[PDB]
C-alpha cells in the first residue's frame, strides 16, 4: 500500500508508481501527433469540448515558448501549462544570457530535468501531462516528447493520447525523408480525425500548430483552411 | 595598455601590447591581455587586471559548461552578451574595457567592443586602452577593411605599435591571435623587431635644438655637445 503513495519511493521492482500513475493520465488524455520534416515540424492535438459553448481557441493545447519553439500538451492541460511557462523561463534565459534562441534538443532536456524533477521529492507529484517540444532553431527542425518521468527522446513522428496505438499505425504509414510541413498538416489532421471515438467525445476540434520555412520559422497555429 | 581587434574575411585578428604599469613603473611586461574564452573566442583586457581577469575567467567558465551542456559550438555574440552582462552589472565597481572577438562558423568572423559603461557594440574593428586613443586618427587613416589575414595581422601589429611609441602606459611585446575556421595562429612580436618604434625611425634622429652655445649670431646652429665648443 505505501510503495505507490509518493514519486520520492521506489518499488521493491525498481520503478517509480506515481510516475506510472502520472503517466496514465497522458494516456487517458486527448490524441496529440506530430511530425518532422525537413521543411519544419507540426503538431495536431485533439480537443475534446465538455460543452457546445466554448469559444474557438479555448483549453489551447499549444502555446509558443519561443519565436522558433512551441509545446503540445498531451494530458492535464494545467500542468502542461505550468511546464509551458518553465519552457518559457528557459527560451527568454537562453535570449537574456546566452543572445541566442534556445535549441530545440537544449530546450527539450530542460523540459525533462523540469518534469523529471518534480519525480525525485516526496512534497511535489510528477506532472500529469507528456510536452511535445516543436522548435526550428539553428540545430534544425527538431520533435522531442517529455513523457511524466522527465524522459526526453526525439521523434520523427509521435502520438500520445487514448488513440496513441492506432494514430502511430498511422504515422508509420507516411515517409518522413519525403514528406513536406504542408502535407503533413493534412495527414496528421486526417489521422487525429481517423482516430477520434465519434460516439464517446462528439463535440472536439483538431488545433494543428507548426515550425517550418513557410512560417519563417516561426511556431504558430496553422490557419484554419490548410486544417481538414 | 592598447588592445585592438579586426575582422578579416574568414575571421579577427586580437592584438595587444604586453605592459601592465602600476602608474610609472612597468610592474609586467610581459602580460598576456589576449585572454581565450572558448577555442576560438577570446577577449582582449583593459583596465584593472584584477577585475578582467576575474570577468575573463568566469565569462570561460560559463561558455565551458554553456558548450557542454548544449553540445555545440559558443558563437561570439554569446560570450559577447555574457561579458556585457557582467561589465554591466558591476559597471560602478570595476574598471574594465573589454574587446570580445572571435570565430564562429554561424557569423565568422566578429568583433565586440564592451567599453566602461556596459555597452556592447559589433564593430568591423575595435580598439581599447589608454593607448586606444592614438589609434582612431590612424585607423582612419591607414586602416582598409577587406584586409587579407596576413595584412590585418602585419597592420594590427603595426597599429599596436603605433600607440605603444606614443603610449607610456602601454609597451612591450605585441602579441597578435587570429580566430578563424583553422587553428588559432598566436605570435609574440618582441619589442626589438616591432615594425614601428620613434627610436628608429629617422624623422626622429636630429635632436631639437634646445641647448645652443653661447654665440654673436640670433643663427640657431646645433646643441652645444662639448665644453671646448
Amino acid at each position: 500500500s505505501g510503495h505507490d503513495q509518493s514519486t520520492d519511493v521506489f518499488s521493491a521492482e525498481g520503478r517509480v508508481f506515481q510516475v506510472e500513475y502520472a503517466g496514465k493520465a497522458v494516456d487517458n488524455s486527448s490524441t496529440a501527433v506530430a511530425a518532422c520534416c525537413k521543411d519544419g515540424v507540426v503538431v495536431a492535438v485533439e480537443k475534446v469540448h465538455t460543452s457546445r459553448m466554448l469559444e474557438k481557441g479555448s483549453n489551447n493545447r499549444i502555446h509558443a515558448v519561443d519565436r522558433q519553439a512551441g509545446i503540445c500538451i498531451c494530458g492535464l492541460l494545467p500542468d502542461g501549462r505550468a511546464i509551458v511557462s518553465r519552457a518559457r523561463q528557459e527560451a527568454e534565459n537562453s535570449r537574456d544570457i546566452f543572445a541566442t534562441p534556445i535549441r530545440g534538443s537544449v530546450l527539450a532536456n530542460r523540459v525533462g530535468e523540469f518534469m523529471h524533477a518534480y519525480t525525485t521529492h516526496f512534497a511535489y507529484r510528477p506532472f500529469g501531462c507528456s510536452a511535445i517540444i516543436a522548435s526550428y532553431a539553428d540545430d534544425g527542425p527538431q520533435l522531442f516528447v517529455s513523457d511524466p518521468s522527465g524522459t526526453v527522446a526525439g521523434y520523427y513522428g509521435v502520438a500520445l493520447g487514448k488513440a496513441k496505438t492506432v494514430a502511430k499505425s498511422e504515422l508509420e504509414k507516411l515517409d518522413f525523408s519525403s514528406l513536406t510541413c504542408d502535407e503533413a498538416v493534412g495527414k496528421l489532421a486526417s489521422i487525429l480525425h481517423e482516430v477520434h471515438d465519434k460516439q464517446k467525445d462528439k463535440l472536439y476540434e483538431v488545433e494543428v500548430a507548426w515550425v517550418c520555412d513557410k512560417s519563417d520559422r516561426k511556431f504558430v497555429h496553422v490557419p484554419a483552411d490548410m486544417v481538414p | 595598455t592598447t588592445i585592438l581587434a579586426v575582422s578579416y574575411n574568414g575571421g579577427v585578428v586580437l592584438a595587444a601590447d604586453s605592459r601592465t604599469s602600476s602608474g610609472t613603473y612597468v610592474v609586467n611586461r610581459a602580460s598576456n591581455k589576449l585572454t581565450k574564452l572558448t577555442k576560438k573566442i577570446y577577449c582582449c583586457r583593459s583596465g584593472s587586471a584584477a577585475d578582467t581577469q576575474a570577468l575573463a575567467e568566469r565569462v570561460s567558465n560559463y561558455l565551458g559548461s554553456y558548450q557542454t551542456d548544449i553540445g555545440a559550438g559558443v558563437n561570439v555574440a554569446t560570450a559577447a552578451n555574457l561579458f556585457q552582462k557582467m561589465c554591466y552589472m558591476n559597471r560602478w565597481n570595476i574598471s574594465a574595457g573589454i574587446i570580445v572577438a572571435g570565430y564562429d562558423p554561424i557569423n565568422g568572423g566578429s568583433v565586440y567592443s564592451i567599453p566602461s559603461g556596459g555597452s556592447c557594440v559589433k564593430l568591423d574593428y575595435a580598439l581599447g586602452g589608454s593607448g586606444s586613443i592614438f589609434l582612431y586618427s590612424f585607423f582612419d587613416a591607414n586602416y582598409k577593411p577587406g584586409m587579407s589575414k596576413s595584412e590585418c595581422v602585419a597592420f594590427c601589429q603595426r597599429a599596436v605599435a603605433h600607440a605603444y611609441s606614443r603610449d607610456g602606459s602601454s609597451g612591450g611585446l605585441i602579441r597578435t591571435i587570429t580566430l578563424d575556421a583553422d587553428e588559432p595562429e598566436d605570435q609574440t612580436i618582441p619589442w626589438n623587431r616591432s615594425p614601428y618604434c620613434m627610436e628608429k625611425d629617422p624623422k626622429y634622429v636630429t635632436q631639437a635644438t634646445q641647448n645652443q652655445p653661447f654665440s654673436s649670431s640670433a643663427k640657431i646652429t646645433g646643441n652645444r655637445m662639448s665644453s671646448t665648443g
